[PDB]
RNA sequence: UUAAAUCCUUUAACGAGGAUCCAUUGGAGGGCAAGUCUGGUGCCAGCAGCCGCGGUAAUUCCAGCUCCAAUAGCGUAUAUU
RNA sequence: GAAACCAAAGUCUUUGGGUUCCGGGGGGAGUAUGGUUGCAAAGCUGAAACUUAAAGGAAUUGACGGAAGGGCACCACCAGG
């Protein structure tokens, strides 16, 4: 009666990880993060948009 | 069944498909589940989770980083 | 006169048994 | 507990008990009463030259055994009060390493200083982790031939490089005779890893082999296998399995002198007639006018790669769409899917386990209660002592019916390992084996493909069936061996009592066995139903509210009438059923629970119990040494 | 340098264009920073300290992309404040 | 003061008049066991393993009443066709 182990992990279709260029590390990541949140600020009427707002 | 005292325990095996890494009569390292002696979440009466089987972690086995001998 | 369900009444479950080792 | 002196007394009592048990288990390996401590030595990298390592390792007294190819010796010392028997394997040589690692008490891995192991060293190490590891010890050979600035970094680099396989294990270094004595001292005093399959049965490594034919034209005669018994007490009435050559009767056990005793002819038993075990794998007993119609009479080289890419396409198709079959337009579906039926619920709909059995079940054996029989057999091997040959005695075995080839294989260099079986282990049944797939190999393996099994000291070819590893009475067939899942491989084979390791290999090309999968043996029963599913798909092209007209799923009118009682389901989660076929072709009216989308798809599942193929043959070709492609 | 060395420090020669000399570990419903994105699954497998999610449109499972936190570190178990 | 309420249930983060018993999320349980008292019934003293995410208190609205009174209709009845 039922009691499968790893039905959904093994059934999901295997999609390969993309090849992307690497991330900056250390101080330069903090610089790129600082520049994105305080330097070229894009004005909005009420700010309902997050950093990862998708649709 | 614990080695040092012989007392019997039910222990949860966390991620999905992770029960297939365990066979009968092998060494299992078990930690607490979280609530210091209390049952955690859905599982009734279970205070323990397995951490290692045959001296390889469940996490490396689940993510495919190592392989277990027997 | 037969369909997918009724035809399974024609399968006899007593013919090709493997030999039983008793306990 | 109370009363501090009493609880300290309780602790001292328990310490005495456990320490008595430890002193029991430590006398059984390399001692006066015990058999020789067998050490297999395996060099994991191709740069490693084994001969100067074993010349380091031979120094006690050395008694060199000899074969055509393999060169192995006996070491005996009273400085450690220990008797070792060393053997040498080459990784990549599959049968030799696997054969004398299932008898060795300790594996000694030899490592390159610069890199960890060879790629073939990884292949061997995967096969050894998968088939059962004994006690093991790491050793490295080339650290001393470096400046010390390089030595410290080289040892740290190795210690990083081995942690993926040996995570926290101290690796010793072997360059001198003082380090040879240090390594021998390490190997003598260790926690022994016990392998269960060795422990329940009565196994033997062949130290000498003598053959006398009864008739040379028959090319058969009695064989004299002499060595130290290792497992349980060896009884003559039970059969004897030679690992690569099958299981057969042994005639006589006698005890000559132990040729290498630690500190310096008689017939023990002859086999009875009635009390002997029989060699029986299978079951032996088998008024109309001229022109009118009926419509009015109611009133009165590259082809292998082509199949390879075809198997690639079939594997990619049976994961996007797990069991979907296009129904054939030429053959009626009630005939091409004649043996199929529809189950309301794959969990709770009944299936008779004995309903339609083939003629191959009339040839195998079944168990009334396999758990009770296994428990009884194990209780009668542990708790009951038999008057055969006790453990550690240098004995000689006269086996009766055995072909010539074994002997010259022994002269070639192949080790001979013989183990005495449990009752009911020559007889054929349906073995179920849980198994998962090696990341090393990614070739698609179909369901009934011929593969090589290493199932617990045996080795054979067979064609399995792959099933979901579920808790239900029905288990669904897998048409391909999926990469990360755990599956059950089901096949006819002689019965083995678990625990037992399982390895699955594929004959690649020019004699290379590629390890495709590994696992263990689950309970034996031919009662395990394996159900092949076919999912038929049709397109609902006239959708009304709660009713639809569906096409392309059958192509006759009475195809719809035959498969009427099967419940239809829907890719977007709806559930319904057939009412009427409308056209002469396979158009049908179907009533559903909710309104269907025009984007949607109707489909039904059909089921039949599939059985394995009788394709068991114990002969398996010797591999070539393995290499990467 | 030191007993003799190793390491550090001082110094010649060689040593950097992103397919390299390639940063991880945990998360992304609320508490609590960070997606109502796409595919799979369909009260199953699983997640979830707690509230809870999953029974056919899953912000929570398994994945892909993306974002968040700390960072040569970051998770978990336990004792203790 | 949570309020209902309370000239005490006040003089309390502006917290100290003297002193006695006594509680510490709900259960297991005023149970077991030991002691003690009693002719007995029982009384006094009184656990733990385990189990659980709420039990509880004061107020506030009013689905539905098998709660009650009224009004209306030949798609309700009465007398009929």
């Amino acid at each position: 009666s039922l009691a499968r182990a790893g039905k959904v992990r093994g059934q999901t279709p295997k999609v390969a990880k993309q090849e992307k260029k690497k991330k900056k590390t250390g101080r330069a990541k903090r610089r790129m993060q600082y520049n994105r949140r305080f330097v070229n600020v894009v004005p909005t009427f009420g700010k309902k948009k997050g950093p990862n707002a998708n649709s | 069944q614990l080695i040092k005292n012989g007392k019997k325990i039910t222990a949860f095996v966390p991620n999905d498909g992770c029960l297939n890494f365990i066979e009968e009569n092998d060494e299992v390292l078990v930690a607490g589940f979280g609530r210091k002696g209390h049952a955690v979440g859905d599982i009734p009466g279970v205070r323990f989770k397995v951490v290692k089987v045959a001296n390889v972690s469940l996490l490396a086995l689940y993510k495919g980083k190592k392989e277990r001998p027997r | 006169k037969w369909d997918c369900e009724s035809i399974c009444s024609t399968y006899s479950n007593l013919y090709n048994h493997p030999q039983l080792i008793k306990y | 507990e109370l009363s501090r002196v009493d609880q300290r007394h309780r602790a001292s009592q328990l310490r005495k008990q456990k320490k008595e048990a430890v002193l029991a288990e430590k006398r059984q390996l390399g001692g006066k009463d015990g058999p020789p401590h067998q050490v297999l030595v395996v060099p994991l990298h191709s740069r490693i030259s084994l001969p100067e390592a074993m010349q380091l390792l031979q120094d006690g007294t050395v008694h060199l055994n000899e074969l055509g190819n393999t060169q192995n010796f006996m070491l005996l010392c009273p400085r450690l009060k220990h008797r070792w028997f060393f053997t040498s394997a080459r990784p990549g040589d599959l049968h030799v390493v696997l054969d004398m690692a299932k008898v060795a008490d300790t594996i000694l891995f030899l490592l390159d200083p610069l890199e960890g192991w060879d790629s073939t060293g990884d292949y061997c190490l995967s096969c050894l982790f998968a088939q059962g590891l004994p006690t093991y010890t790491l050793a490295v050979q080339g650290i001393s031939g470096l400046p010390l600035k390089k030595q410290i970094d080289t040892r740290k680099k190795l210690s990083k490089a081995v942690e993926k396989r040996f995570p926290h294990d101290k690796l010793l270094l072997l360059d001198t005779q003082q380090e040879a004595g240090m390594l021998l001292r390490q190997l003598a005093n260790q926690k022994q890893q016990h392998l269960a399959f060795r422990d329940r049965r009565a196994y033997l490594f062949a130290h000498a082999v003598d053959f006398v034919p009864s008739e040379e034209n028959n090319l058969v005669g009695t064989l004299k296998i002499s060595g130290y018994v290792r497992g349980q007490t060896l009884n003559v009435n039970r059969l004897l399995h030679i690992v690569g050559y099958g299981d057969f009767q042994m005639k006589q056990i006698d005890a000559p002198g132990d040729p290498f005793p630690l500190n310096p002819k008689v017939l023990m038993k002859a086999d009875p007639g009635r009390q002997e075990s029989l060699q029986a794998e299978v079951i032996p007993d088998p008024k109309v006018p001229k022109g009118t119609s009926s419509y009015q009479a109611e009133w009165i080289d590259e082809e292998a790669e082509a199949k390879m890419l075809e198997k690639y396409k079939q594997e990619r198709l049976e994961e996007m769409f797990p069991d979907e079959v296009d129904t054939p337009r030429d053959v009626a579906a009630r005939i091409r899917f004649q043996k199929y039926r529809g189950l309301k619920s794959f969990r709770t709909s009944p299936w008779d386990p004995k309903e339609n059995l083939p003629q191959d079940y009339a040839r195998i054996f079944q168990f009334q209660n396999f758990t009770n029989t296994r428990k009884s057999i194990f209780k009668e091997v542990e708790e009951k002592e038999v008057e055969g040959a006790e453990v550690g005695w240098y004995v000689t075995l006269h086996v009766s019916e055995v072909p010539v080839s074994v002997v010259e294989c022994f002269r070639q260099g192949t080790p001979l390992i013989a183990f005495s079986l449990l009752p009911h282990e020559q007889k054929m049944s349906v073995l179920n084996m849980v198994v998962r797939r090696d990341p090393g190999n990614t070739e698609p393996v179909k369901a009934k493909e011929e593969l090589i099994f290493h199932c617990g000291f045996r080795r054979f070819r067979a064609s399995p069936l792959f099933s979901q590893h579920t808790a239900a009475d029905k288990h669904k067939l897998q048409r391909f061996l999926t990469a990360d899942m755990a599956l059950v491989a089901t096949v006819y084979a002689p019965i083995t009592f678990p625990p037992a390791s399982v390895l699955l290999f594929k004959q690649k090309s020019n004699g290379m066995h590629s390890l495709i999968a590994t696992g263990h043996l689950m309970s034996v029963d031919p009662d395990r139903m394996v159900i092949k599913r076919v999912v038929l798909s049709g397109h609902p092209f006239k959708i009304f509210t709660k009713m639809a007209v569906v096409r392309y799923m059958f192509f006759n009118r009475e195809d719809v009438l035959w498969f009427k009682p099967v419940e239809l389901r829907t890719k977007w989660g709806r559930r319904g059923h057939i009412k009427e076929p409308l056209g002469t072709h396979g158009h049908m009216k179907c009533s559903f629970d909710g309104k269907l989308k025009s984007q949607d798809t109707v489909l039904m599942n059909l089921y039949k119990r599939v059985f394995p193929k009788w394709t068991y043959d114990p002969y398996v070709p010797e591999p070539v040494p393995w290499l990467k492609s």
